[PDB]
């Protein structure tokens, strides 16, 4: 009832796309053919698989964020560090000290460097094409 | 007087293993006329029995002066048991006048 | 959140990692890894 | 399948065909109802009735044999009498 | 009176026929047997040892163990769920819905359905039992079937129970039940319940026709209605035939309507009957459809009134009572001249009938009253001389404003007569039963005064009658002893159409009112607070400001109190105060009156909470220079604190207070204060200031929260990260259109959230990228959207329905920004994947991309070429000029 | 609808005792000046003397009135008692509704107009 | 509402009939439950608006207030010109809490 | 209640291991549901490394079967006699042999 | 007659009501001729197809409309 | 520009009552229009007129004078077409015009009457009648115009005239384009207009209320 992925080869004029699960579809042809279709993307690699496709990232430690520039010369990095740094010190007594009798003027930096840093100097990121698929590791492999 | 509770029943819990025939039917005689007994087989219901009466009064008897009572080295309970189904409904009986009353 | 590396495990809280000492021993298993290390004891 | 050959009934009478269904019925489940009578009595009332419906809600009251041939005898009087133009069948045009 | 046959009929298998003295005690053979059952999971109690009695032994599965214990492990299921705790309770019910196509059908309600018959039974644990019910009906469709009447013996009582949420629950169940066995099945389970001699289940049965036929139609199983209605072996099953026409025209309003004419021709063979009841329930069913109607039909009716007014001629009793209630709920129906004549020769019936002692005759002809004089017939004098003077004569009493129903009718029936007659007539006859030792005849007076004052207005009353009005509406509220409000609305209607014309009561009101405001303190201290709410409006109008000055610094010191029930009063008053007078030109200057506000926001009562924080809501978009601007910084700390409180109003108003302190004093240090408020550990804490992070985003501009806002994703935890990124969800849903030169910065940011391992990032994520869609639509950021759905996409295969509603969402979002080209290239080589867990999905997101745009599409599909026998080819597009 | 109205006049005292509705204004001084109750559902086995030894208790009746039909009938159901006091129909409008004699319950009810051959409801 | 998976809308075609909110869910959209940006009036059938449901909020079935409305991000995706969002069913939600 | 889960039983491990022995506010203040007494009696119950909650011997039941008939009750007193001194593992011992020994 | 064919309308998941959708055993002629229907409605709908289409041919346009409407009723093909 | 939604096909009421709008497929919408005494226009709910698996092919509306409105359309069911693979299904599939009936006292849109056609029309006209004349529905199709008017008057059928010996029939038909109606007070015709350009003059004359006999004549190109 269902041609091998032999004659699934042999017949279709784009054979460089067909998979072995191919045969088991309810009309190959029309899969095949929109699977050789201008701009389409593909199906993610991960329905045959069993990791719940990122549950496999358990040992690898990344770094939490990477800021763009337009954000870091700004200057809140540095203040915002700093008011953890001394905030991190504090103890119950001065964090309901400083809670009901505050300190106010800690960052208070300006409102025109963030206007320029987010109107004027605007850094385009680099995005991608459509067609640029998200799989499993995807930063690994940055050798092209 | 009480209507809103199901009578000629009485379930028996924590019934001793040793009762060959006789002792349930002391005790259920020894308050009136009884209609019969029902004892199991599986090893739950062996020691759980049922009991149905041809009278109210001795049901009431029974009840409300045996809860707490003490037999054989297994002291019982009792309740009333629930009527709520069947297995299978009678048809084709007669049941004709027959010039009785 | 916390992490058994061997284990490869997850632990939401600090008692779900230190109980984690009894179960799925493959702190045992790791005598092949060092069979591999050292070909004797 | 034999349920399918479209029907009409204005080419039917049905006055006659009334106590003939009473007898089946009083043949079939033992005693006499109305609520039935009235059912196929208003399944009828439309020209353009559905013998599949008839069917499911005969098939629900009965055991599910007995509306099998309880349709097999109901269908083929009707097409004998809305072939001819009086609209009587032909177990009751020769008694 | 029982016989062998029954009696082995009747109970199951398993079982077969067959002074004083004192010496000491004696050590026992270990009687320490089970009496409850093994284990912790609930308690057990001494009625439910019977259906339960079988977890009391330990089963140890071997040599006694067939398939069946699989099918009654239900049985620790439904002790877990009845009397066990909560997530026992969902821990089970999970299982069971999970388990359902497992346990079957016959096991199953076999052991749900005689628990509910048992006397000794709980709302709880019966709303818990028809949860299991309809949890299982879900995943039992077409394997319920032999079992209808079984559930149904059950379930009927439910129908009429006294409270309303159980009928709403019970018309579900059963029309689930019905949704899924059917209707065959229906029809012919019910069809022995109408020639029952109990009229419970005949009453119920008929109701359950009614709510089967609302839930599959009317034509389906019209011709049971038409078949049961036109026997004649016993007036019971005309009667219940009838009774569902009742209940069905009862039950649903219109729908009715387009198949009222096939229904209506079934009726009029019934009111010559030789049985009463026959024709009242018939009559009461026209009375039905013609409430249903309103007002359409009216030529389809014709075939109804003559025996209608033949039985107001020569018949009375209860049937006369249905009659009437049918002919004065047909009469709107109809034409002027016909239905002026039905109104003119029926209202000596109706003062005929004033002399009823009934009560239900005198509830129908109250209806009556109403319907049958609205529209244009009866005049002024007609009414005001023969018809209200035994209707005040005879009608308002006591026992009258007792029963519900009737209380709520003869108000109903009062505001059209005052809309008819006029405002005075009435209340002038009305207005010295305000001095009544009785609460609830004084309460129906204040609502009638206050529907027709409402309705009408106050020109009609003169000076001849004002101050007896305002004497019993004030010897009212000093005399009241419930904590109810309708004579608070009452007094505020009253005042609000006064206006000008209260003008010499106020100094006596105003007095009553501060003698009223010590009263014991036994909880009369609340009405006065919210009377000077009410009032507060009222002589702003009428040029009083130094009343207003005078009460002002009464209410600034009135708010030291212990009750929060009179404290939110007071701070409403004190809210209404501030309302309707200029904030800059009060007694109470802001100065001094928010520092006494700040330890009433520390009082964790809801509506003190509720007050308070909108009176500071006020204070902080009109009042923020009152202050040393130190007191703004140090209560949204405290504004902190003040969440967690359930109403949700509460919730809604403080992100509103927070956006207009960071309008005030600078979004620079309270924005701190709200990113702290992100490592709590408990929701309602962390959402409530991911929202207020969005206030203070939205109401002062923006890029001043933005860069701190990218900062706290570098902080290692999963709260902050969370909380981020639902703010930017709310944010870019918040700020729309000025999205356009945000979203190349936070690109980044969202590459890391869908490249993050956790499904609340992605989750959260795509609610941002399902805004930001919404915000940028047709600015021309296509580019940066479709960088995002390349990492929206592989998050199609989760199955948890938060993550997976999600990211529909955002696909709808992203089907129109970027089009639905993007949309279908990324839908293809999908549609036919052998895997049906990929296939049915990209179906389903393929129907809600066609029912999104489906015209867009059409430039946007491929090309099929041709097979051997069909034409696949689009050969119109094809050719070109 | 023949036995509900007892429902209703015992809600209606069930609503006096729950609200805390003092005597001067519970539903007795609309109904002044009047000794005459009706009342509903009797069994057709009673006669007058029966009805007057079953409702003397609070008092014996001054005037009774029993539905005797014209030629072919013996009762209907209806009866009207006329006391000497006020208090005593109260009390008998309180205390003997709900109760029930052989099968059928009975319903008290006020009259407070005047006698009536029929005009009530069966 | 997208709170409560077990509530279904009522879907049927919109006539005049100006929708209603209560004075507890005031400003909150019927579809993706938000309170900003409002567009498009709510019109729901004569079968949701008849007799004793007139004037009745659509949610929770209280006493409306206010008048009820769309968003533009239901606008935008015409998530307004489908069937009449009347919920209908009550389930799981404000009737477990009676009985406690 | 007390169920005494081991996730927070390790935590108390741990408590005990850094703070000291008669320190029990501070290591009751980090654990969400549970005062200084119950810990005290889990802690002295099972959570003592000298405590000997399995291994059961010949002699030592030999040693209490002649020392509960010279008490019938008082376990805890006997439980510093024996060196078991969990004061509950003693009673499932004596339940124990006197279900063996009626069987 | 008939045997088990009694599949009523069930469970309101959704209500697809929508004609042209689709479900997950959906055939390969079944979205083919929704899409040639799908297709043929754009045509009729839109004035300047309809104006395309007849610029080719010498036909008025309710020709072009009446055959486009009767090719509604089978477009491919039967199955 | 869906399938489903209306807005493909439009008719109304000649006096005014009533307006139905419809789409290729499924659904037929209502509106009940009425006046209200500041002189203004008031529109009530869309009635539904649900009928799946079935195409519109025109609509057109009925002049009925203070009568119930009626609302004439082609019809045409396609699931037997669909469901059968022989193919002959598709061609025995004839079109059926349906006249819906709005009862204004009772609310609703029902199936009055479903008449077939041997023929394939494209759209109809409408006929005025009432005090004017025999009102109805004129059926333009390929070589044919139709009458039909329900009740008694019979299906009256006239051939299309074509040219002499013009060079464009190998075997196609002739249909029309327009209707161009018109009531000149004392008779009503209609202007109806073919594929090539031929202006057909239309005039029902008839003795009784029942109708006699259709003609047509050329006017002009
Ligand atoms: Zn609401
Ligand atoms: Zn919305
Ligand atoms: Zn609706």
């Amino acid at each position: 009832n269902r041609f091998t992925v032999a004659e699934l080869k042999q017949l279709v004029a784009r054979p460089d796309v067909v998979e072995m699960h191919d045969v088991t579809a309810q009309d190959p042809k029309l899969l095949v053919h929109l699977k050789a279709t201008r701009n389409s993307v593909p199906v993610p690699r991960h329905w045959c698989f069993k990791r719940k496709y990122l549950q496999g990232k358990r040992g690898i430690e990344k770094p939490p964020f990477e800021l763009p520039d337009f954000i870091k010369r700004t200057g809140i990095q540095e203040m915002r560090e700093a008011l953890q740094e001394k905030e991190e010190q504090k103890t119950m007594k001065s964090k309901m000290r400083e809670k009901v009798r505050p300190k106010m003027g800690k960052i208070d930096i300006d409102y025109q460097k963030l206007h320029d840093a987010f109107f004027k100097w605007q850094t385009k990121p680099k995005l991608t094409i459509h067609g640029d698929l998200y799989y499993e590791g995807k930063e690994f492999e940055t050798r092209l | 007087r009480l209507p809103p509770e199901v009578n000629r029943i009485l379930y028996i819990r924590n019934l001793p293993y040793k009762i060959t025939a006789e002792e349930m039917y002391d005790i259920f005689g020894k308050y009136g006329p009884i209609r019969q007994i029902r004892v199991g087989n599986t090893p739950e219901t062996r020691g759980t029995a049922y009991v149905v009466y041809e009278d109210i009064f001795d049901a009431k008897n029974a009840c409300d002066h045996l809860s707490g009572f003490n037999v054989c080295n297994r002291y019982l309970v009792v309740l009333y048991y629930n009527a709520n189904r069947a297995f299978q409904k009678m048809d084709t009986k007669k049941k004709e006048e027959q010039l009785k009353l | 959140s916390y992490e058994c590396k061997l284990c490869l495990t997850l632990h939401n809280n600090e008692g779900s990692y230190l109980a984690h000492t009894q179960g799925k021993k493959h702190q045992t298993n790791l005598a092949r890894r060092a069979a591999k290390e050292a070909k004797e004891a | 399948e034999c349920l399918e050959k479209k029907v009409d009934m204005s080419k039917v009478n049905l006055e006659v065909i009334k106590p003939w269904i009473t007898k089946r019925v009083t043949e079939i489940l033992g005693f006499e109802d109305d609520v039935v009578i009235e059912f196929i009595f208003n399944q009828l009332e439309v020209k353009n009735p559905d013998s599949k419906m008839m069917q499911i809600n005969l098939t629900g009251f009965l055991n599910g044999k007995n509306a099998r041939e309880f349709m097999g005898e109901l269908w083929p009087l009707l097409l004998s009498a809305q072939e001819n133009i009086a609209g009587i069948p032909s177990a009751f045009l020769e008694l | 009176p029982l016989s062998d046959e029954e009696l082995d009929a009747m109970f199951p298998e398993g079982y077969k026929v067959l002074t004083g003295f004192h010496m000491q005690t004696e050590d026992r053979t270990m009687k320490s047997v089970n009496d409850q059952p093994s284990g912790n999971l609930p308690f057990l109690k001494p009625d439910d040892i019977q259906y339960f009695d079988k977890l009391l032994v330990d089963v140890d599965e071997s040599t006694l163990s067939p398939e069946e214990q699989k099918e009654r492990k239900i049985m620790k299921l439904l002790l877990k769920i009845k009397n066990g705790t909560p997530p026992m309770r969902k821990a089970a019910l999970r299982q069971i819905t999970d388990k359902a196509r497992e346990f079957g059908a016959g096991p199953l309600f076999n052991q749900i359905l005689p628990l509910l018959m048992s006397p000794t039974l709980e709302d709880q644990e019966r709303h818990l039992l028809v949860k299991v019910i309809d949890r299982i009906l879900y995943k039992l469709d077409d394997l319920v079937r032999p079992y209808v009447h079984k559930i149904l013996v059950v379930i009927e009582p439910l129908l009429i129970d006294e409270d309303y949420y159980a009928r709403v629950e019970g018309r579900e169940i059963i029309s689930n039940l019905a949704k899924a066995a059917g209707l065959a099945t229906m029809i012919s389970t019910m069809r022995p319940d109408i020639d029952n001699m109990d009229e419970y289940v005949r009453n119920t049965t008929a109701r359950a026709f009614a709510v089967v036929a609302s839930a599959l139609g009317i034509p389906s199983l019209l011709p049971f209605l038409k078949a049961v209605c036109k026997s004649k072996k016993s007036w019971q099953a005309r009667h219940t035939g009838i009774k569902i026409v009742q209940q069905i025209a009862i039950l649903m309003g219109c729908a009715i309507l387009p198949h009222l004419r096939s229904l209506v021709e079934i009726i009029e063979h019934g009111l010559v009957d030789e049985q009463q009841k026959v024709r009242t329930i018939s009559a009461l069913a026209i009375a039905a459809l013609a409430e249903a109607a309103t007002p359409y039909g009216i030529e389809s009716f014709d075939s109804v009134l003559k025996p209608l007014w033949k039985g107001i001629r020569q018949h009375r009793g209860k049937g006369l009572a249905a009659f009437l209630k049918a002919i004065g709920y047909l009469i709107p129906l109809m034409d002027a001249e016909y239905a002026n004549y039905y109104t003119r020769e029926v209202m000596l019936i109706l003062i005929r009938e004033f002399q009823s002692p009934d009560e239900e005759m005198k509830k129908i002809v109250l209806k009556v009253v109403k319907q049958c004089c609205g529209t244009d017939g009866v005049e002024a004098n007609y009414i005001k001389t023969e018809i209200l003077p035994p209707f005040f004569k005879h009608f308002w009493q006591h026992r009258m404003a007792l029963d519900r129903r009737n209380y709520r009718q003869l108000v109903d029936t009062t505001v059209e007569l005052a809309n008819k007659v006029g405002a005075a007539e009435i209340i002038s006859r009305i207005v010295d039963d305000l001095k009544d030792e009785a609460e609830q005849y004084r309460k129906m007076v204040m609502e009638t005064i206050e529907k027709i004052m409402g309705n009408l207005g106050a020109a009609d009353i003169d000076h001849k009658l004002e101050e007896q009005l305002i004497d019993g509406i004030l010897y009212a509220f000093q005399e009241q002893t419930t904590e109810d409000s309708v004579m608070l609305n009452g007094f505020g209607t009253v005042v609000n159409a006064l206006g000008k014309r209260v003008k010499p009561y106020l100094p006596q009101i105003c007095g009553t009112v501060l003698w009223r405001l010590n009263n014991k303190s036994a909880k009369v201290r609340q009405q006065a607070a919210d009377l000077i709410s009410r009032t507060a409006v009222v002589m702003k109008t009428c040029q009083e400001e130094k009343l207003m000055g005078h009460l002002g610094v009464v209410l600034y010191e009135y708010l030291g109190e212990e009750y929060p029930e009179v404290l939110g009063s007071i701070l409403g008053a004190l809210k209404a105060i501030v309302n309707v007078i200029g904030m800059h030109k009060m007694t109470p200057p802001i100065k001094d009156l928010l520092p006494r506000l700040t330890p009433i926001l520390k009082n964790r009562h809801e509506k003190v909470q509720e007050n308070c924080i909108d009176l500071v809501g006020r204070i902080a978009d009109r009042g923020a220079e009152y202050v040393s601007a130190r007191e703004w910084m140090r209560i949204c700390f405290e504004l902190l604190e003040l969440l967690k409180a359930h109403k949700k109003a509460i919730r809604r108003a403080t992100v509103n207070t927070f956006g207009y302190i960071a309008k005030a004093i600078g979004p620079h240090d309270v924005l701190a204060t709200l990113l702290n408020n992100l490592k709590v550990q408990e929701r309602q804490n962390r959402v409530c200031t991911t929202v207020a992070i969005a206030i203070v985003a939205e109401t002062c501009s923006p890029f001043t929260v933005l860069p701190a806002l990218m900062n706290e994703y570098r902080v290692p935890e999963l709260n902050v990260q969370n909380g981020v990124l639902k703010s930017l969800s709310f944010l870019f849903e918040y700020i729309g259109e000025m999205g356009k030169d945000y979203i190349y910065a936070v690109t980044p940011l969202l590459e890391d959230a869908l490249m993050d391992r956790d499904l609340v990032h992605r989750q959260t994520a795509s609610a941002v990228v399902q805004h930001m869609s919404l915000g940028v639509y047709g600015f021309g950021c296509e580019d940066s959207l479709n960088h995002l759905l390349n990492y929206v996409w592989p998050n199609v295969f989760e199955t948890s329905p938060h993550v997976i509603q999600a990211v529909m969402g955002a696909l709808e979002g992203l089907r129109v920004a970027i089009g639905p080209c993007r949309m279908l290239q990324y839908c293809l080589q999908g549609l036919f994947h052998p895997a049906r867990k990929v296939r049915d999905v990209y179906w389903k997101i393929y129907n809600s991309i066609y029912i999104g745009s489906q015209d867009a599409l059409i430039a946007h599909y491929p090309r099929i070429y041709n097979d051997d026998k069909n034409t696949y080819i689009r050969y119109e597009l094809d050719y070109i000029l | 609808n023949p036995l509900t109205k007892v429902k209703l006049i015992n809600e209606l005292n069930e609503r006096e005792v729950q609200l805390g509705v003092a005597d001067k204004v519970s539903w007795h001084s609309e109904y002044k000046d009047s000794a005459w109750i009706f009342l509903g559902g009797l069994p057709y086995e009673l006669t007058e003397g029966d009805i007057i030894c079953v409702f003397s208790q609070y008092g014996e009746i001054v005037n009774i009135n029993l539905v005797r039909d014209k030629k072919t009938g013996k009762s209907k159901g209806f009866c009207f008692l006329c006391y000497e006091d006020q208090r005593s129909t109260i009390l008998a409008v309180d205390n003997f509704n709900g109760i029930k004699i052989k099968g059928r319950t009975i319903r008290v009810d006020h009259v407070s107009n005047y006698r009536a051959p029929k005009d009530s409801e069966e | 509402a997208k709170h409560h998976p077990d509530l279904i809308f009522c879907r049927k075609q919109a006539g005049v009939a100006i929708g209603r909110l209560c004075e507890k869910c005031d400003g909150k959209c019927v579809i993706c439950d938000s309170y900003v940006r409002p567009c498009t009036l709510v019109r729901i059938c004569d079968e949701c608006n008849y007799g004793s449901y007139q004037g009745r909020c659509v949610i929770c079935g209280g006493p409306g207030v206010s008048d009820a409305y769309y968003c533009k991000e239901c606008t935008i995706q015409e998530k307004d010109r489908d069937g009449c969002p009347k919920i209908v069913n009550l389930g799981s939600s404000k009737t477990d809490l009676f009985y406690e | 209640g007390g169920v005494w889960r081991n996730t927070e039983d390790e935590i108390l491990k741990a408590a005990v291991m850094k703070y000291g022995k008669n320190q029990w506010s501070r290591i009751a203040s980090l654990l969400h549901r549970k005062s200084a007494k119950q810990c005290k009696a889990r802690w002295y119950e099972w959570l003592d490394p000298s405590i000997k909650k399995t291994e059961w011997s010949r002699e030592e039941e030999e040693k209490l079967l002649h020392l509960a008939k010279l008490m019938p009750t008082q376990w805890r007193t006997i439980a510093p006699i024996i060196g078991r001194t969990a004061a509950q593992c003693l009673e499932h011992y004596e339940f124990l042999l006197d279900k063996a020994a009626q069987r | 007659m008939t045997d088990r064919y009694t599949i009523h309308s069930q469970l309101e998941h959704l209500q697809s009501k929508y004609i042209g959708t689709g479900h997950a055993d959906t055939t390969k002629w079944e979205w083919l001729v929704n899409q040639h229907r799908d297709s043929y409605c754009s045509y009729m709908g839109h004035f300047d197809l309809l104006n395309y289409f007849a610029i080719a041919e010498n036909e008025s346009k309710a020709r072009v409309r009446f055959n486009l409407m009767e090719k509604m009723l089978q477009p491919c093909g039967p199955p | 520009c869906r399938r489903i939604v209306p807005g493909q096909f439009l008719a109304v009421d000649p006096k005014g009552r009533a307006v139905m709008i419809s789409a290729i497929e499924k659904q037929k919408l209502v509106y009940i229009l009425n006046r209200d005494a500041a002189a203004r226009l008031t529109i009530s709910s869309p009635l539904e007129a649900h009928k799946a698996n079935t195409l519109v092919y025109h609509v057109v509306g009925v002049d009925v004078g203070f009568e119930n409105p009626m609302f004439a359309c082609l019809e045409m069911d396609y699931e037997e077409a669909d469901n059968d693979p022989t193919g002959e299904a598709a061609a025995n599939t004839q079109q059926t015009l349906t006249f819906y009936e709005l009862d204004l006292g009772l609310n609703h849109v029902v199936r009055k009457y479903s008449e077939p056609l041997e023929e394939h029309g494209n759209f109809l006209i409408t006929v005025p009648g009432g005090s004017d004349g025999p009102s109805g529905v004129l059926i333009c199709s390929e070589n044919y115009i139709t009458y039909k008017n329900f009740g008694d008057q019979p299906d009256i059928r006239c051939p299309i005239p074509r040219r002499r010996n013009d060079l464009d029939d190998p075997e196609r038909g002739m249909i029309f384009v327009c209707s161009a109606t018109h009531k000149t007070k004392s008779m009503f015709f209609f202007l109806a207009q073919t594929e090539q350009g031929d202006i057909f003059k239309i005039t029902l004359e008839t003795d009784e209320d029942m109708v006699t006999e259709i003609r047509l004549k050329y006017f002009d190109t």
